[PDB]
């Protein structure tokens, strides 16, 4: 097992629902342990959903990604919660029970932050004023 | 037996900005597949830096029926028309069995637009900004004229 995980946490999130369908949410992490024990299985629980966590090209880096519709992408802070193979064989096994899946502790937690997600206008005031201008025009001349 | 595709999730490929791959690997076999590995050489880094993701990718284990998604964020670097080739896939289709290549689907070729290009079709605060900036041209006779009727009306 890990010993003493020690995490650098890099997260991303779109923040613009214009160019994308859904919001996706992107965490790097670079995980090293005290025994440097290499290519663990990590797995990732986001809100009692279970994601893959994919190991990186370099040793110890991870990265978890899921999608969620703009008008459930909420801001707010979500809470991603990874586990080893032990820890999440006994995540499974409780949420196949329906137990209680808090009493089981994950390896460590990461917090993402998510923030959350014209000449029609200038010829219609140009428009409008013009108008009125017209109308100024024929009283001034009537 | 797995089953891949790759898709481009941007709806534009833009010289500097973020483009995401996702990669699905579906295991459609009643066997898991072992030492399943994803590579993508297609993207040289002269041409497209890494931002986020990885184009190489193993797995220990997919199990029969399951699924993996790997995401994978570039930036080009350059505009022009690049082809997505498919990535190659490796795993092992039974214990020390032989090892099964197989590839993802191809988008196929599609276009990184210049950002030059992109913003002349695309760009908003452009406009907030340039409604103040048209005012100063009438603000002496607009208000001249007005106090002048109102001196004699």
């Amino acid at each position: 097992a890990c010993l003493e995980p020690q995490i650098t946490p890099s997260y991303y999130t779109t923040s613009d629902a214009v160019i994308s369908t859904e919001t996706v949410f992107i965490v790097e992490i670079s995980l090293t342990c005290k025994n440097r024990v290499q290519n663990m299985a990590l797995y990732a629980d986001v809100g009692g959903k279970q994601f893959p966590v994919t190991r990186g090209q370099d040793v110890g880096r991870y990265q978890v990604s899921w999608s969620l519709d703009h008008k459930s992408a909420h801001a707010g802070t979500y809470e991603v919660r990874f586990f080893d193979e032990e820890s999440y064989s006994l995540l499974r096994k409780a949420q196949r029970n329906n137990e209680d899946i808090s009493i089981i502790p994950p390896l460590f937690t990461v917090s993402v932050d998510h923030r959350g997600t014209t000449e029609v206008l200038a010829a219609a005031i140009g428009l409008v004023i013009y108008y009125l201008a017209f109308s100024a025009k024929s009283h001034i001349q009537a | 037996r797995l089953l891949a595709s790759k898709s481009l999730l941007n709806r534009y490929a833009v010289e500097g900005r973020d483009l995401t791959l996702q990669y699905n690997i579906y295991n459609v076999g009643s066997s898991a597949a072992l030492d399943v590995e994803l590579s993508d050489d297609s993207f040289p880094p002269e041409d497209f830096g890494i931002v986020s993701g990885m184009l190489n990718v193993k797995w220990d284990r997919i199990a029969p029926a399951s699924n993996v998604s790997h995401t994978v964020v570039l930036r080009p670097l350059k505009a022009g028309y690049f082809n997505f080739t498919s990535a190659t896939i490796t795993y092992l289709a039974q214990e020390d069995g032989p090892v099964v290549i197989g590839s993802t689907s191809a988008p196929g070729q599609g276009g990184i637009l210049a950002q030059r290009e992109f913003d002349r079709r695309f760009s908003f605060l452009d406009w907030a900004a340039f409604g103040v900036m048209t005012l100063p041209s009438i603000g002496i006779p607009l208000l001249l004229w007005y106090s002048s009727k109102r001196k004699y009306d």
